[PDB]
DNA sequence: ATCAATATCCACCTGCAGATTCTACCAAAAGTGTATTTGGAAACTGCTCCATCAAAAGGCATGTTCAGCTGAATTCAGCTGAACATGCCTTTTGATGGAGCAGTTTCCAAATACACTTTTGGTAGAATCTGCAGGTGGATATTGATG
DNA sequence: CATCAATATCCACCTGCAGATTCTACCAAAAGTGTATTTGGAAACTGCTCCATCAAAAGGCATGTTCAGCTGAATTCAGCTGAACATGCCTTTTGATGGAGCAGTTTCCAAATACACTTTTGGTAGAATCTGCAGGTGGATATTGAT
């Protein structure tokens, strides 16, 4: 194999953290949120958790009704149809 | 003494410059790790296209901006400008959604 | 002879949306001025849609249109905005706005 | 071999549609691919709220005045109105034509 | 030893300040250290860099050629042991392109032709039980004693190698030397090899090559194409312009038989002959090139005559053609070939002959028509682009009055009031036949035929080309032969040097052959 | 007949009990006319696809099966009536 | 004179109206204005005793909900008085606005 | 002699449900078992709001159900009211829910 | 007089199934009648919805299966898709 | 700490609109045995594209400091809460001409269902064109800081 | 409150690049017209249920007034925790690359219609009996404010 380079990376688990301090600060900054309080960020990460419990758990059961297990961008757009949240540019 | 501008005012700047833009904040890895082990929490062993990423980075973000609108707006009804714990507990609570 | 958009005066295609109709399920029979009603609702849509989003490109400096100068159109109208309240965009962005309190002095 | 993928969309429809109104104004693929799917959700809406009345009052048949009767239900006011009056005037003249 | 050292420090400190791509081979490759216990299971000559400097400072190296071929082992244990995709094997490219870039001036100083390692492209063998198939490259084979082989449907191993280039030492300074790069011959030099540099200190010079294109037997054909070219050639005065013979090698009298399927259809009614004796004669240009004749263009024709019977009276048909793109200049070598085809057409409208057909099939991918191995950078031409060329061909032809018209096919077949397949000319090997007589099975599952040829040549109208010209050797007896020869003696046109050794070799196979 | 301005019947008394049943204590002054305003726009939102329902169906009168639809496909599913 | 605290008569109302389920807003009233809103739209409209009955529910269901969030952010903004600007919070957030 | 409804033994009836999904035009085939899973969901989802409103009316000392039962019945089960979150029940009120810092 | 279905004696029978001793308001079975109704509108509904994604234009278990999955959440939903399987394989053993 | 005035929960009796228990119908359902059709069960496969590894850099995690953001304590004009007098606007009972809703008949323009010639659009490869992202050289408020 | 000055940013602009635009040709998929068949809702008439209107005795919140205690708003000041910055660093993206799945293809057997018979049965007209909480009566019992 060699190589001679490797890292650890151990944030496979703890990826709900993996949402960087920048990335959720530009997030508030988009939505004209001048000041944030320290406990924000990870209510907001548990928001965005159960958001994701929302939709791709309808994404995967339509998945698996067309005998696939490779999720289609056309299903999240019906899944995110249904939950009056309808996305365009992915038809 | 260095310059240094006072919270408010580059801040200001910034949230137009990403007002005016519309470039993903997101990095594509920590969010598509995140999707894939909360996909394969209920199904071992899937598979994901790159415009499903895409289009779950989208929908995220989206409600997110409108998450910390609606946040923001509670927070100036309170005569405060900075959103903390309880004025995105009563946008969820009110929203329909807990 | 003639194709039945051509004949209404009409460019999205009568047809195919009568197609789309039957295939659809929606129900056991179609007339034949429905398609036609329906191309033209469509029609009048896409083009305010894409008038407003030439406005907005041209207000942007800009000869071709974005997903960008999309939400500028579609939010800039209280219409069409109460038409897609629960609508995101792609790549789209929100509109520029700054609360009063939050404005220095 | 015959693997041609094939799939629908208005894009020359909708190219031409902005040639009416900008001929001096071009289109991105992802603004065109929003176009698309702005255009799929609002035929889908329309014709299943023309479906849903039609199957209401006991109707099995779809015609032109339960789609007007939908687009005055839904579509916003002057747009709604602009819409109806487009509609009624191509098939009054489809009618003669 | 110390001149071969003077030498090879440059180029070995060359690579070694390439860093950090140099960094991996500075030391011994341990596979304890490294995680690797299976290095030595798959490589069986463990040693490095500082091994080859250890080697060098104690004149373990007797001439440079050992050096060379142990940094090539290292690149290629390199190359085999990791996936392309990792970082040494990038880092191992990159070390062999410095080291390409480095020893050709230095091992040239010392008067050899280069310090490159040169292997052939894999040689497809045969199949020997069927007689007719071949044994598929890259897949499963079975062989037995080295000379049987087997294919997976008529020892197993798969047939992926590289065969080395041949050297020839000198027989006065006694150096190892390329065959290829220099050019020698035993045949054509049964006195020995001498190398360059020692002919120009003792102010000799090599002898004479009468094994050349220009010395083979003279053809008013190939005189008339050989001349009609050098007088283009002058009339363009293009300096990198060289001199160009035209020879043909193969004349013979072959006849072609009707397929079954026709011959009970027509032949048993007597109302078409049995056979259509032809003349088959093949051709080819050469040209000067650094003092050396390489061969570039190629051409098999089949020639009807006039006591062959009808339709097939007064036609030409094109079986086959090749070119290689190493004609000087580049510019000028389909204005070349213009005038070589405008020649051939000139020369059989002379003759007699009023109608001539061209096939504008392109080879396929990884099939050479005649020259085999064709050069990797070599685009192979589509379909259109061919059809282009041709009605260029055409349209340059028809500008100096020597062809009437053109038309395609079905054309040429609607003018000529056609009814029944019998009015079609009949060739050896043409596709013309073959779905006809697919097109009388089909029947035969199932006017019809006549329906079906109309349909064929409205598809492929434009593929065949009909000119109208009048208006109002056994190791080259087909292209299989020279081909097989070809593969065989590893004779390929992927480089110059390649190129002009087989065109050498085909040479004196013929000069040899001509003698009996 | 025509008649004209009863905002005023919607009653103050009982639009401070229908805060009691949203748990409100204390009632301001413009709380009154901002819920007779709000009211009054739910009414707007619901008599037109109410109205436009009677209208398609060939009819002079409205029903509570089209009250009910309206609501319904106004995010408002009501129940009761089938 | 026996006098209450301020707040324990509203505690008790609160109590009774979210222990009893009839209906608070009077029927007249109500009716009136939805024929004066009718008229405005259409002339010569006629109504169900069971479709006012539906409007009227439907009506209280929507202003309880609207209450609920009035007196939420109220309680927020460490208030227990509802003034309009709550209203329009609350309504903005919905998405009614 | 046997009807589908007995031979499925569920109360909802399999022929009616069936007629209706064919009557609406929801798709040009219907299934054989389509109509019994819609009655047996139907079925179960009747029996759970029914055992739930039969509660709230004993903890309320009322031995008919009314809807201010139902009300009770729906919205103190969380996916239940989850799923009639949109949905308004007539004459069934609100909850009893106030706040602790309106308590005095 | 047009025939007016309802599903009441269905609900009373469940309601005996389960309650023997408890009455019921004709109001409640209007709205027992009402939720019947439009569970089964949005369950149909989306099922030819994902019908007609995946170009099906047959109503089989699976599709209001899954759109019982996507509608009840969680436990009731898993008891319904039970409840469906063991009522399907019983259909299909006779 | 005790006490008097109120609203709350509750046991108990009674008239009655509504929930529950009999009898017969019948047509809209509901059930069942062939002829027919067809979305789909099932296996081998060419073709996409999905999982995985190495380097560049566009960024991300950490320590510092501070005047503003937020939070705690005090007081007040008033207004909405609580109480009460007066009453009037809505309830319910009962009746009624009739505008309007819905049951039944007929049938003709509209839609269905192929067959067919007509035309029409999405894709693959060619090669010219063009709107747009950066960045270097100005250069333009602007706000923090100096005065 | 007027201006030395570093810096994010807009236009004046431009040159290079992936994508939108232009063109010719191919071919399978729509699509209008014609012919024959079917039908269902508009007109035409008519029975009838419940919408709107009228009328009067009556009451319980509707309307208005009066007294006042808390309460949001205003003010002031203090602990402080996020914002802006400088620093060290580090995780990401794209390109390239193996095979895991996704439809295309071909067979065809289990499964869903059409419709002709044959049969259970759900509102529902019709009337007599059981049933459970609306309403009223009375006295036990927490609740509360300030005696």
């Amino acid at each position: 194999g060699k190589g001679g380079a490797k890292r650890h990376r151990k944030v496979l688990r703890d990826n709900i953290q993996g949402i960087t301090k920048p990335a959720i600060r530009r997030l508030a900054r988009r939505g004209g949120v001048k000041r944030i309080s320290g406990l924000i960020y990870e209510e907001t990460r548990g928001v965005l958790k159960v958001f994701l419990e929302n939709v791709i758990r309808d994404a995967v059961t339509y998945t698996e009704h067309a005998k696939r297990k490779t999720v289609t961008a056309m299903d999240v757009v019906y899944a995110l149809k249904r939950q009056g949240r309808t996305l365009y540019g992915f038809g | 003494k260095p310059h240094r501008y006072r919270p408010g005012t580059v801040a200001l700047r910034e949230i137009r410059r990403y007002q005016k833009s519309t470039e993903l904040l997101i990095r594509k890895l920590p969010f598509q790790r995140l999707v894939r082990e909360i996909a394969q929490d209920f199904k071992t062993d899937l598979r994901f296209q790159s415009s499903a990423v895409m289009a779950l980075q989208e929908a995220c973000e989206a409600y997110l901006v409108g998450l910390f609108e609606d946040t923001n707006l509670c927070a100036i009804h309170a005569k405060r400008v900075t959103i903390m714990p309880k004025d995105i507990q009563l946008a969820r609570r009110i929203r329909g959604e807990r | 002879a003639k194709t039945r958009s051509s004949r209404a005066g009409l460019q999205f295609p009568v047809g195919r949306v009568h197609r789309l109709l039957r295939k659809g399920n929606y129900s056991e029979r179609v007339g034949a001025g429905a398609p036609v009603y329906l191309a033209a609702v469509l029609e009048y849509l896409t083009a305010e849609i894409l008038e407003l989003a030439g406005n907005a490109a041209r207000d942007n400096k800009k000869t071709r249109i974005i997903p960008r100068h999309l939400q500028l159109a579609i939010r800039n109208d209280e219409e069409l905005n109460k038409l897609l309240g629960r609508v995101t965009i792609a790549q789209g962005g929100v509109l520029p706005n700054i609360q009063a309190v939050l404005l220095p002095k | 071999k015959r693997k041609r993928s094939r799939k629908e969309s208005y894009s020359i429809y909708v190219y031409k549609v902005l040639k009416q109104v900008h001929p001096d104004t071009g289109i991105s693929s992802k603004a065109m691919g929003i176009m698309n799917s702005f255009v799929n959700d609002i035929f889908e809406r329309i014709a299943g709220e023309a479906s849903r009345l039609a199957h209401y009052n006991k109707r099995s048949t779809i015609t032109s005045r339960e789609i007007q009767t939908a687009v005055r239900l839904l579509l916003p006011g002057e747009l709604a109105k602009h819409a109806v009056s487009e509609g009624t005037k191509a098939v009054t003249k489809y009618t003669s034509a | 030893p110390e001149e071969l050292r003077q030498a090879l420090m440059p180029t070995l400190e060359a690579l070694y300040r390439q860093d950090p791509e140099s960094l991996p081979f500075r030391q011994p490759v341990d596979p304890q250290l490294l995680g690797i216990p299976d290095y030595f299971d798959i490589v069986k000559s463990p040693m490095d860099l500082s091994t080859i400097k250890r080697k060098l400072d104690t004149g373990q190296y007797q001439e440079p050629w050992q050096y060379v071929d142990d940094i090539w082992l290292m690149f290629n244990n390199a190359w085999l042991y990791n996936r392309k995709t990792s970082r040494v094997y990038k880092y191992c490219s990159k070390l062999s392109e410095v080291f390409e870039q480095e020893i050709d001036p230095v091992m040239q100083s010392l008067g050899y032709c280069c310090g490159r390692k040169l292997e052939f492209s894999p040689q497809t063998l045969c199949c020997y039980g069927k007689q007719l198939c071949t044994i598929p490259r890259d897949a499963t084979y079975y062989s037995y004693q080295n000379r049987y082989h087997f294919c997976e449907k008529c020892s197993k191993r798969k047939n992926d190698t590289l065969d080395p280039e041949l050297f020839v030492e000198c027989t006065e300074c006694g150096r190892k030397m390329h065959q290829i790069c220099v050019l020698h011959h035993e045949i054509i030099w049964p006195a020995g090899f001498v190398c360059d540099g020692c002919l120009k200190k003792s102010a000799r010079t090599r002898k004479e090559n009468k094994f050349s294109a220009k010395r083979l037997p003279s053809t008013r054909l190939g005189t008339f194409l050989e001349n009609r070219v050098n007088d283009f050639l002058r009339r363009q005065n293009h300096p990198e312009s060289g001199e160009v013979t035209v020879r043909v090698v193969h004349a013979s009298d072959k006849t072609v038989e009707v397929k079954p399927g026709m011959k009970a259809r027509f032949v048993d009614s007597g109302e078409m002959a049995e056979s259509f004796p032809y003349r088959t004669k093949a051709l080819f240009a050469f040209e000067e090139i650094d003092g050396v004749d390489l061969c570039f263009f190629g051409m098999h024709v089949q020639e009807y005559g006039s006591d062959c019977p009808p339709p097939n009276q007064r036609r030409v048909y094109i079986s086959y053609l090749d070119s290689v793109h190493f004609f000087r200049p580049k510019c000028l070598r389909t204005a070349v070939y213009h005038e070589i085809l405008i020649g051939y057409l000139e020369y059989v409208k002379k003759l007699g002959y009023t109608t001539g057909h061209i096939w504008a099939c392109p080879p396929s991918e990884g099939d050479d028509y005649i020259f085999h191995c064709h050069p990797p950078d070599q685009k192979i031409p589509k379909p259109k682009r061919l059809q282009e060329w041709y009605k260029k061909m055409l349209d340059k032809a028809v500008s100096e009055r020597i062809v009437h018209d053109y038309k395609d096919i079905f054309k040429q077949a609607t003018e000529d009031r056609l009814t029944s397949a019998k009015e079609l000319p009949y060739f050896e090997g043409d596709f013309w036949p073959n779905v006809l007589e697919e097109s009388i099975k089909e029947l035969e599952q199932e006017n019809d035929l006549s329906q079906k040829l109309y349909a064929t040549m409205e598809k492929h109208k434009e593929v065949f080309f009909v000119i109208r010209l009048i208006a109002g050797c056994d190791l080259m007896d087909g292209r299989d032969a020279f081909l097989t020869l070809a593969r065989d003696k590893h004779l390929e046109f992927s480089s110059l040097r390649r190129a002009q050794w087989s065109t050498m070799c085909m040479l004196v196979e013929l000069h040899t052959q001509s003698q009996d």
